[PDB]
């Protein structure tokens, strides 16, 4: 199976994908619209 | 009004997240300011810091998103280059910011010293 | 049974000083939904205050205001549309800000992996102990399938 | 008859898998790709505001392979995840 | 239970015991100390309580697993076509113990194809893999063969009191199970027990590819089912 | 518009992402140790469900 330091690894790249995603999403959108 | 409303309501949020009836329930002692190694009792005086510590941190965001320009408009009313002291102050609010929640992450080391994140 | 200033900080990372802020500022409007997140938010922390199996209920809105809060921050420093002070002024802030984000991704991570994934039933120098489940599994095959077994309240459950 | 079988069994051709399972990962992965990037389009195809005829004769044409690819990588997902089928 | 997969092509074998030791009784109860200065002084010295037990797996096993009916057990080891386990308690004479044992092998030594017609599978499936001198009272053989599959012969070298056929479905089985082929057998002895059980099916190019299909069409009328439900007026 | 299809896109990765996050940050004690219920309380929850399943939901 998948280890535990695996496992937190993928947490956090999940985390991270996520959370630069959000900022993303919110720059464009503070950006391109009133 | 709304601000005496909003600052009376945010204080005693500020006031119920420092622990503060953990002092009325528990009878804890002033001083002897933090109690080092225990992360579950705590000297009456560390919700004294804790709050001016939030007190901070928190109203230096609401000067970021808000009075930036109240800062400008009554520190240097010159209205020449206003565009650079608004860029001038949200920085120093940053800087200040990190300074603070510097500050949080030393207390909260010293209650558990076994913390891998100490921001410094 | 009160709790102590430094769980609040446990559980909410960076979270719990915005809080406030974001309170604050949904207090600057004054819309109607706004009265009942101030209301929720001033009630829960009291009683988080109090009792310290209520934080729970209290993390939904700390969480809530945490990001109108940020939201509102954003709004201003992500809105780029040259003058390049105030492009100075925005990369720190933003810059600032996305830096703690990723540490509160990393003190969530390591809170979660350090504090609340022990197993109950497995007693983990540094070997394995699993009386528990012997203990309960020799009487589940060698005892009579009608026996009654007296211990105390607390394994009840498990026995 | 039980010896008659048994010599039966003896004949040279052993199995020889279709896909090795070694290269099974690999082949979902890939194909996961395309079931996410079709079926998307079709999916967006709907609310285009064209003709009904145009958004289903699309529509189908879209799923008929989204679906066909979909269930490959679902069989390989399974197989590499350890739950065979 | 042995379950053979030809998309995956493997063969996983899983066992559930329900054991016990009819040796002499404990006289005077059970004495955790004693059996710890037992343990303490007398080393590999004979007795007539159960410590471990060695499993004789087929060449090449993989992916063992050694389960009670109260989650896993951690004292288990598989070295060399062996695995040893050791129960949560010393079976001592009178008392029971049901557990469960599985692992996986390769379908290639197990299942060899017909050379008079390319979809035409045989296979010899051993009937007995397990401690080295134990004895069964009931045994139920359980073959599960793929969701197309059409047994067309089966042998078994000892007698048998009951042979059935059935469908069983498992993970992504929509249509119709897995064909299932149980022998029932009574008195079997561990080494003497030896033999092979030969089962020929038919299995078409046409099964084998109507698992994706499956799933896919599943998945189509999912599809025209959300498009229907999402070009529909219901508004007032 | 071209924005309005971003927008949706995105938040739709975002979305996969949050879950992704989510579940692989709660399997820890099952990744390490086994798939067991943990509590004293959830194991009353589990007996109960267990009957529920097994029997009616009438009966239950
Ligand atoms: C929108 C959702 C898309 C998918 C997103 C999520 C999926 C990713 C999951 C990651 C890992 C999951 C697998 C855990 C590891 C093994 C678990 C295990 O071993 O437990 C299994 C349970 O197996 C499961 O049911 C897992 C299902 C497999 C998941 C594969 C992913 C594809 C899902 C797509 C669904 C599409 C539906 C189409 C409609 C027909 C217990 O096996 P057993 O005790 O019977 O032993 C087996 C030994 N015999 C057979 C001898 C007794
Ligand atoms: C709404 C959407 C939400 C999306 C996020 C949701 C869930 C994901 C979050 C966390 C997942 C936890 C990961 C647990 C893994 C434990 C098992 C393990 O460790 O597997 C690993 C293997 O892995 C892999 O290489 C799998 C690689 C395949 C990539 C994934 C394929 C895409 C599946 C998703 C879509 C499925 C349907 C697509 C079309 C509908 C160990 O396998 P093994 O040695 O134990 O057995 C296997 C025995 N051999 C080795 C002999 C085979
Ligand atoms: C415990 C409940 C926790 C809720 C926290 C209090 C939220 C109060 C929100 C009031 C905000 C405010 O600015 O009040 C103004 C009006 O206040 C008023 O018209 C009366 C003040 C509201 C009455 C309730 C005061 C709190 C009572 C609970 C505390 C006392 C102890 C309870 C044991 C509205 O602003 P505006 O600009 O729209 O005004 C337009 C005038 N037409
Ligand atoms: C309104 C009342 C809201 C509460 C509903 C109470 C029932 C909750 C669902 C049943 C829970 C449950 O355990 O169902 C099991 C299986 O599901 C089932 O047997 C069927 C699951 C639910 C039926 C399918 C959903 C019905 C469609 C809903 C449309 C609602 C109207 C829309 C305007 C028990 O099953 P069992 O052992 O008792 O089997 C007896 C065969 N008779
Ligand atoms: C673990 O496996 C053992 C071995 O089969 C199971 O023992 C069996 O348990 C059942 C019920 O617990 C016994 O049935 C009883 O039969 C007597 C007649 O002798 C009857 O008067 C009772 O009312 C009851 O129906 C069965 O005899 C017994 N088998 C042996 C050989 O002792 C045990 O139940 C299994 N435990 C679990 C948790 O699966
Ligand atoms: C051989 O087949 C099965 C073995 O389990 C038995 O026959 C069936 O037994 C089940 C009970 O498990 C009943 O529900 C069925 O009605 C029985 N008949 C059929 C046709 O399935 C029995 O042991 C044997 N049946 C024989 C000899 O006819």
């Amino acid at each position: 199976m998948i280890s535990d330091e695996q496992l937190n690894s993928l947490a956090i790249t999940f985390g991270i994908v996520m959370m630069t995603l959000i900022v993303i999403y919110h720059a464009v959108d503070s950006t391109m619209s009133p | 009004s709304r601000i005496i409303w909003a600052t009376l309501s945010t204080f005693f949020i500020i006031c119920m997240i420092s622990a503060y009836m953990f002092n009325q329930i528990r009878n804890t002692q002033l001083a002897g300011y933090f109690l080092p190694n225990e992360f579950q009792h705590q000297f009456a005086i560390e919700t004294q810091v804790m709050v001016l510590i939030y007190g901070t941190l928190a109203a230096l965001v609401v000067v970021l998103v808000k009075g930036i320009q109240f800062l400008r408009s009554h520190l240097y009313p010159e209205t020449k280059k206003a565009y650079f002291i608004d860029a001038i102050l949200a920085s120093f609010c940053a800087l200040f910011i990190y300074v603070f929640f510097a500050a949080l992450t030393t207390v909260f080391t010293i209650k558990s010293p076994a913390y891998p994140f100490p921001l410094l | 049974q009160p709790v102590s200033w430094p769980a609040f900080f446990f559980d909410t990372h960076f979270l719990i000083w915005l809080f406030p802020a974001g309170v604050f500022l949904l207090f600057l409007d004054l819309k109607d939904e706004h009265v009942f997140v101030i209301a929720y938010s001033v009630l829960c922390s009291y009683f988080a205050g109090v009792m310290v199996r209520l934080m729970l209920t209290l993390t939904p809105v700390i969480c809530v205001s945490a990001a109108v809060a940020l939201s509102k921050i954003f709004d201003i420093y992500l809105d780029f549309k040259i003058k390049p002070a105030a492009l100075l002024a925005k990369l720190i802030v933003s810059g600032s800000f996305i830096f703690y984000l990723y540490l509160f991704v990393f003190h969530s991570t390591w809170v979660t992996r350090t504090a609340y994934s022990s197993p109950s039933v497995v007693l983990p120098k540094l070997a394995l102990i699993d009386d528990f489940r012997e203990a309960y599994y020799w009487l589940r095959m060698n005892s009579d399938e009608d026996s009654k077994v007296a211990a105390w309240w607390d394994y009840g459950y498990q026995i | 008859t039980y010896e008659q079988l048994y010599k039966e069994f003896h004949s040279s051709k052993s199995f020889q898998p279709f896909i090795h399972l070694d290269t099974q990962p690999k082949f979902a992965i890939c194909g996961l790709i395309v079931t996410l990037a079709v079926l998307s389009s079709a999916l967006f195809a709907v609310g285009s505001k064209s003709s009904y005829i145009k958004k289903l004769f699309f529509y189908t044409i879209l799923s008929v392979i989204g679906s066909l690819f979909a269930g490959l990588t679902t069989v390989f997902a399974s197989n590499s995840f350890g739950v065979y089928v | 239970d042995i379950w053979l997969s030809h998309w995956a092509s493997t063969i996983q074998f899983e066992e559930y015991y329900e054991l016990t030791n009819k040796a002499a009784k404990l006289s005077k109860g059970f004495s955790r100390l004693e059996l710890m200065k037992q343990i303490q002084t007398q080393n590999m010295r004979q007795t007539h309580f159960v410590t471990v037990l060695d499993m004789l797996l087929p060449e090449g096993a993989t992916d063992h697993y050694f389960t009670d009916l109260v989650g896993l057990v951690s004292t288990s080891h598989a070295e060399r076509d062996h695995f040893f386990i050791r129960p949560r308690f010393p079976i001592f004479g009178g008392w029971n113990y049901n557990f469960t044992v599985g692992w996986t092998n390769k379908l290639s030594d197990f299942l060899h194809v017909s050379s008079g017609s390319d979809e035409k599978f045989v296979a010899s499936i051993p009937i007995l893999n397990g401690p080295p001198d134990t004895v069964y009272d009931n045994v139920e053989l359980s073959v599960f063969l793929p969701e197309g599959a059409e047994i067309f012969d089966i042998d078994s070298p000892v007698p048998f009191t009951n042979v059935s056929i059935e469908t069983q479905k498992s993970y992504f089985d929509l249509n119709k199970g897995h064909v299932k082929l149980t022998f029932s057998y009574r008195n079997l002895i561990s080494q003497v027990a030896n033999g092979q059980v030969l089962i020929k099916y038919d299995y078409p190019k046409s099964s084998f590819f109507k698992k994706p299909l499956s799933i896919a069409c599943y998945i189509f009328t999912a599809l025209m089912g959300v498009f229907v439900l999402k070009t529909l007026n219901m508004n007032v | 518009c071209v924005l309005s299809v971003f927008q949706t896109i995105l938040k739709l990765v975002i979305f996969v992402a949050i879950f992704g996050a989510a579940i692989s940050s709660r399997l820890f004690a099952v990744i390490k140790f086994e798939s067991i219920i943990h509590e004293f309380d959830p194991w009353f929850n589990y007996r109960a469900t267990k009957y529920l399943v097994n029997n009616s939901f009438y009966k239950f």
